[PDB]
């Protein structure tokens, strides 16, 4: 079934568990051609692929040569996820391959369900949240791979660098999907929050800075202020 | 011209014989249907008057013996019956007919609605649905399931379809998923049409008899049925010019035949809006497509 607010907490059990976003994988610019008729120009993609629990982000970059001579582009892209996806859990041995597969977007479920035929036991499930998996591109290190790639590639992150060794995983999503949704809602407003103080660095290895648990507090509240600051503008409220 | 004879009708019923219904008082002087059309199969139906639930019926073919009905008072149901004893049976029927105890198959020359319906039916494969090799007739009520019903309770009593499944292993090949799924010409053509079927002719005979099983008897596995294999056809980009002519001549008679007062229940909105409008033989089913709008322009 649906994961909603009601069984929220099943994201950090110890059923091996993947959330797929396809937001990114198909990303174009859109311009005007020499007659003044309107083309487009695709860019490099990226399927994110979370496990919620530890961490683990497999972000496969999607290169704009796989869609050299194809047609319908948007409906190919949900289907080279599903078939990446795929891929992705084959390679991994029995015993971490996830037990259920959770898509930001209800139209990746016969995609994915259909590339994962060979595996009935892998539930395949949609979500009523409304997550900001979308705004991984607003974070600069993942940016800078996927728009770097030359060829097809999959790097790996942890998308919450070290805060489970003094955090439960629960938390670390929480933080988590606070700042992507403050990414999304005002990129440079919680850019700034977060390079506010250059003291406070980003490891090489890390993707976010290293704020202590007092800071990590102050950051989380003013991304909060700045998500309904945004929500007061938008409204007029 | 063939007879169905009958024992009696002791209890009331209305009676079918194919597209035709008319009713039975308790303890009429009813001895069966007579001038029955040879060369094609036919279904003879119940539906008792005290108790609505109890819809069944017998398909059969009256070249392949001498049929009688007679009413079994224990369990409570009209039963289609074999007499081996031709001279014996020949002679029953005589009798009744110098009687004016049967009714007269009412069918109009110009009238091919039965055999249009039938056109592939063949009761051979009506046999291997259902499966009572003792018998030559087949019985079939509203309440047996599908085999595929079954696999998402008592095999013996059970309509085995050819299961058709979009998102099985059956009609993807690995490596061609977005292929296969949005254009289902393989899993039509090769897997059903060459593989299991052998050839169209029974595709719709199945196609058919799933129609009119759902029509008869209110049989929801036989409705899912009719519209799997409609929709099968219609998904498929690549179809022989010839299926699809004959397609749109099948179920133009099928809507043609069903009752006004069943549309809401019989025809599935999506599959055929889907059919009609969507689907790669959307502009295939002119016939079909022009009845379905002048006659249940609501549902689409
Ligand atoms: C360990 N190698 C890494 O690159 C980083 N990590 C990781 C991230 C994503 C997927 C996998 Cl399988 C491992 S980890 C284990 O350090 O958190
Ligand atoms: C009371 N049981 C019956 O009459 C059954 N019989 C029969 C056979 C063929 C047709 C009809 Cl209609 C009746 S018989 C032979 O026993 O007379
Ligand atoms: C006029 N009422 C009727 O029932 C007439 N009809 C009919 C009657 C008795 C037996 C049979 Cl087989 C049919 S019919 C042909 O219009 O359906
Ligand atoms: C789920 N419905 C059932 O099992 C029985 N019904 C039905 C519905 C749609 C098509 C068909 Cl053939 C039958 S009925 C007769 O009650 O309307």
């Amino acid at each position: 079934g649906a994961m909603n607010s009601s069984n929220y907490a099943e994201l950090f059990n110890n059923d091996i568990k993947l959330f797929v976003d396809d937001t990114n994988v198909y990303r174009v610019t859109v311009h005007k051609t020499f007659e003044g008729n309107v083309a487009t120009k695709a860019i490099n993609g990226c399927i994110f692929t979370l496990n919620p629990k530890t961490g683990h982000l497999f972000l496969k970059i999607i290169h704009t040569s796989v869609w050299a001579g194809q047609k319908r582009l948007s409906q190919l892209a949900k289907w080279k996820t599903a078939e990446e996806v795929s891929a992705l859990v084959r390679s991994l041995p029995k015993e971490e391959q996830p037990k259920q597969i959770i898509v930001t977007r209800k139209a990746m479920l016969d995609p994915l369900e259909v590339h994962m035929l060979d595996f009935p036991n892998i539930a395949i499930r949609p979500t009523e949240l409304r997550l900001p998996f979308s705004a991984a591109m607003s974070i600069d290190k993942l940016s800078d791979v996927v728009m770097k790639a030359t060829e097809p590639q999959m790097v790996l992150f942890n998308i919450y660098d070290d805060w489970l060794d003094r955090i439960s995983s629960y938390t670390a999503f929480s933080r988590l999907t606070l700042l992507l949704r403050a990414l999304k809602t005002n990129e440079e407003s919680a850019k700034m929050i977060l390079l506010s103080d250059p003291t406070i660095t980003i490891k090489s290895y890390h993707l976010w800075p290293s704020f202590t648990d007092e800071q990590w507090i102050t950051i989380e509240s003013q991304m909060r202020d700045l998500i309904l600051t945004e929500y007061g503008r938008k409204y007029n409220v | 011209m063939n007879t169905v004879p009958f024992t009696s009708a002791p209890i009331e019923v209305t009676i079918g014989i194919d597209q035709y219904s008319f009713n039975v008082k308790e303890n009429q002087p009813f001895h069966g249907i007579k001038d029955i059309p040879i060369g094609h199969v036919h279904v003879i139906h119940f539906q008792h008057a005290d108790n609505s639930s109890m819809r069944y019926g017998y398909w059969f073919d009256c070249r392949m013996g001498n049929f009688y009905i007679q009413y079994d008072p224990k369990d409570g149901l009209y039963k289609m019956m074999e007499e081996r004893d031709g001279a014996k049976f020949e002679n029953i029927v005589h009798n009744f007919k110098e009687r004016q105890m049967m009714v007269s198959y009412p069918k109009i020359d110009e009238d091919d609605t039965w055999y249009n319906l039938t056109e592939f039916v063949q009761m051979d494969k009506i046999r291997k649905i259902v499966r009572k090799d003792e018998n030559q007739f087949s019985y079939v009520d509203s309440s047996m399931t599908t085999v595929q019903e079954n696999e998402l309770s008592d095999p013996a009593h059970s309509l085995n379809y050819t299961v058709i499944n979009f998102k099985s292993r059956e009609a993807i090949r690995p490596g061609h998923e977005m292929e296969d799924f949005l254009d289902k010409s393989y899993y039509l053509n090769t897997v059903m049409l060459q593989g299991i079927f052998k050839n169209s002719s029974n595709y719709f005979g199945e196609l058919q008899f799933a129609f009119l099983n759902a029509m008869f008897f209110g049989n929801y596995g036989s409705s899912l049925q009719w519209h799997a294999m409609i929709e099968l056809i219609c998904s498929s980009a690549t179809v022989p010019k010839h299926m699809l002519d004959k397609l749109d001549e099948i179920l133009y008679y099928q809507i043609k035949t069903l009752p006004e007062q069943y549309s809401d229940i019989l025809l599935n909105e999506r599959v055929w809006n889907i059919c009609l409008y969507s689907s790669f033989q959307k502009n295939s089913l002119h016939n079909t497509e022009k009845i379905m709008e002048n006659k249940y322009p609501e549902l689409l």
